[PDB]
């Protein structure tokens, strides 16, 4: 459990995986009203909302990543890399 | 003529354990494994047209590294038997030969079978370890065959580092089968690993891992 | 072949002739029983002119049986062999002789030391399908044909370069593994399952990685490697093949749901 | 059948390629981890040839003229002449290619030159020739030494795994053996300097291209 972060191994980027499921959370959150962490330029939609903050690192998430024994490493998706 | 035949079978049969001893770790000089025919017969057949496997078996010890790998390794004897079928009596020379001189374990070639009674005979003085092997079988040496990939045991050191770095139970990793040839022309035991380096069309080398269930 | 001998039919000729399976029944034309009674005098022409022949107790009913030339001359053989074939056989309870390779027609005789007419008549049977004369068992019918092998040359660069290569019809890997004459490490089989058991699992997942590649390229498709090893790799995790049927797979212990 | 066998089967988060029961199946996927739609069909250029193509291609000696390099290549090719600190590295450098010729006949006992690869690396050649309009009949700033570091540099970065004991580091090793034999093949100076003539300018991006696109073909961990 809990891999310190000094030790984490994994790929510092974002697996596809991560951003579509990203995405999606934080648009559904956004959809419900949750506060916003940048200034909408006119957007209204929540998905395009969600993709201006993840493209200013202004996410308030973190990534759980399970390796398969069962431990597993943090990353903020404000650290991990996009493409 | 047929002589010449069971010549040339038993002189490449015996090239084999020269070499399958070697790859196992024990000490066998180079330009030995390649003794030509002529002088075999020349040192192990008689003159009258014989073979004289009885004196063909021979002894050999750990390589000097291999204790630095596996240092509980010991010395092993090869031997031959004559009489195409084998009974226990001949058999029980050998388990109490292995004993007495005491080597950590000892292959028993032979010609034709064995009699299921010596078959019992074999798993009885641990920890030596007994192994035969027909000599038809061993008349080609399979690792050298293009599709068998360099297989390489693991010391135990090793085994409990791979485990780790790859956080596994020995239950997760691929399998072989102590009955496989190859896991038999290194002497596998159970719970043993070997690394298996092949070549790679995707990217050159690549190696894999399979313990010996 | 051997490394060296590669491209010489006549060597090739011989191994071909090495292996492939030959029983009697394929080259004689018909076996027929006497009552010829004196051992020494047949009351058949030739068989006087060869009974002395070779005699310079035994049974009075003579078995004579006739082979074809080209049939014996295909895979061709000297009645010699053949002979002490049978010699070696059952016994020296059974004399035989044989005509002269020269003489114009291929005639092997025999005796014997209630009535054997029936056991005489057994012995045909015996002899027609359980000799056999040379070869090793399962294998028929080996063709040999000529392939290219793109190999590098002297200068560096890769040539094709021919070589003649025996088909062969039925398996019996171990067996034809250490016929001297051919290479024992590049020998191949499309029944990867004796490979298995002969050059234990991993030549048998390379070589059933092979025979899955030739299915699928055999039609022109093309599909990328790691799709193919990853099912290779699958049916080969345990040691041993796993077929991709209910009793391969679904008898592993990968949760009852699934 | 096929996909009730292999139904489970994923790429965890180490490259593994378990099972629903955690078993390994393979332990990069593929074999080289990398991901199935970012491969392209390449020609690895050292196993081919005859030796003296192989020679005349990638050979460089400053100090003997067998082989010599002009000097209107690059700047600073009149003063290299005779050089010994370089003319060392090239050897080491061509010492390696001949490994490599070595080593690729020994996997592609056919001598075929044409494999699936990740990254394109013509298309990156041109793109950064027309990007910097590659003004050939004019000498080249690169320096001999920052060629081969460069090459040498660059396949420290390619990682596929990056664990950092020995196991893994060694896993890395194989990982990028091909691919990186492909580069260096396509990347010795001969080529450089002679056939793409890069400036500086081009061929650090060049390197910083194909660093960034092979770190895109790995096989994402979640891949089922």
């Amino acid at each position: 459990k809990a891999i310190p972060k000094d030790q984490r191994a994994t790929t510092p980027y974002m697996t596809k995986y991560e951003r579509a499921r990203i995405l999606g959370t934080r648009a559904l959150q956004i959809s419900m009203n949750a506060p916003v962490f940048v200034d909408l330029e006119g957007e209204t939609d929540p998905l395009r909302i969600a993709m201006k903050e993840l493209a200013e690192k202004k996410i308030p998430l973190v990534i759980r990543r399970y390796l398969p024994d069962g431990s597993f490493e943090d990353w903020s998706v404000e650290e991990l890399i996009v493409d | 003529q047929e002589n010449e035949r069971n010549i040339s079978r038993l002189w490449r049969a015996f090239r084999t354990v020269k070499e399958m001893v070697k790859d196992r770790g024990y000490f066998i000089t180079q330009e030995e494994v390649e003794l030509p025919l002529e002088d075999f017969k020349a040192k192990y057949c008689d003159s009258m047209g014989r073979p004289q496997r009885k004196m063909m078996s021979f002894q050999a010890n750990p390589t000097e590294e291999s204790i630095s790998k596996f240092p509980d390794m010991g010395s092993l004897w090869v031997e031959f038997c004559d009489e195409p079928s084998v009974g226990v009596k001949t058999m029980k020379t050998f388990v109490i030969h292995i004993q007495e001189k005491n080597f950590q374990t000892g292959i028993f070639v032979y010609q034709n079978n064995i009699t299921p009674s010596a078959m019992k005979l074999v798993p009885s003085i641990p920890p030596a370890t007994i192994e035969t092997f027909n000599e038809a079988a061993l008349v080609v040496n399979i690792t050298h065959h293009e599709l068998v990939p360099k297989h390489i045991r693991l010391s135990s050191d090793e085994k409990r580092e791979l485990l780790k770095r790859y956080r596994l139970k020995e239950s997760q990793l691929p399998r072989i089968q102590r009955a496989d040839p190859v896991a038999l022309y290194l002497g596998l035991k159970r719970g043993e690993v070997v690394k298996i380096i092949r070549k790679s069309e995707t990217s050159g080398r690549y190696a894999s891992y399979r313990i010996c269930m | 072949l051997e490394p060296g001998h590669a491209a010489d039919q006549e060597q090739a000729k011989l191994i071909r002739s090495a292996i492939e399976h030959t029983t009697l029944k394929s080259v004689t034309i018909a076996s027929e029983i006497y009552y010829d009674p004196d051992p020494r005098s047949t009351v058949i022409p030739e068989d006087e002119e060869i009974i002395q022949l070779h005699f310079s107790q035994q049974s009075p009913w003579l078995l004579r049986l006739e082979l074809d030339r080209a049939a014996m001359n295909d895979k061709d053989l000297t009645m010699g062999q053949v002979g002490e074939r049978i010699k070696q056989t059952f016994k020296n309870d059974l004399f035989v002789i044989w005509s002269e390779d020269n003489d114009e027609k291929l005639i092997i005789r025999c005796r014997v030391v209630a009535e054997e007419d029936h056991m005489l008549k057994k012995i045909e049977n015996t002899m027609l399908e359980n000799i056999t004369l040379r070869g090793v068992e399962n294998i028929e019918r080996v063709v040999m044909m000529k392939y290219d092998r793109k190999v590098p040359s002297p200068t560096g660069e890769y040539v094709k370069e021919p070589e003649w290569v025996l088909e062969t019809d039925g398996v019996n890997l171990s067996e034809v593994m250490t016929v001297p004459g051919i290479d024992p490490t590049r020998i191949y089989t499309n029944s990867f399952i004796d490979i298995m058991e002969v050059l234990g699992i991993e030549a048998g997942r390379a070589a059933l990685y092979k025979e899955v590649y030739n299915v699928i390229a055999s039609d022109g498709s093309y599909v990328n490697y790691r799709h193919m090893a990853l099912l290779v790799d699958v049916m080969t995790t345990q040691g041993g093949l796993t077929s991709v049927t209910r009793h391969g797979f679904n008898r592993s212990n990968t949760g009852a749901l699934m | 059948r096929l996909v009730k066998a292999l139904e489970d089967i994923m790429v965890h988060y180490d490259n593994t390629t378990r099972n629903s029961l955690g078993n390994v199946i393979q332990f990069i996927y593929g074999e080289d981890g990398m991901d199935a739609a970012h491969i392209e069909k390449q020609s690895l250029d050292t196993i081919g040839g005859s030796d003296a193509a192989f020679e005349k291609r990638y050979r460089v000696d400053l100090l003997n003229t067998d082989h010599t390099l002009d000097p209107s290549l690059l700047e600073s090719g009149s003063e290299i002449l005779g050089d010994l600190k370089l003319q060392v590295l090239l050897d080491e450098e061509y010492k390696q290619l001949v490994k490599d010729r070595k080593f690729l006949r020994e996997v592609f006992v056919d001598g075929e030159a044409n494999w699936p690869l990740p990254v394109n690396i013509r298309r990156i050649i041109q793109n950064a020739q027309q990007t910097f309009h590659i003004d050939h009949t004019k000498p080249s700033d690169l320096t001999i030494k920052d060629i081969v570091l460069g090459v040498k540099d660059l396949q420290e970065n390619l990682l596929v795994l990056r664990g950092k004991n020995e196991i893994i580091q060694n896993a890395q090793r194989d990982a990028v053996t091909l691919f990186c034999c492909l580069l260096r093949s396509r990347l010795a100076t001969r080529r450089v300097l002679q056939e793409y003539r890069l400036t500086k300018q081009a061929f650090d991006w060049v390197l910083s291209n194909i660093e960034a696109q092979f770190l895109r073909s790995v096989v994402h961990p979640g891949e089922m």
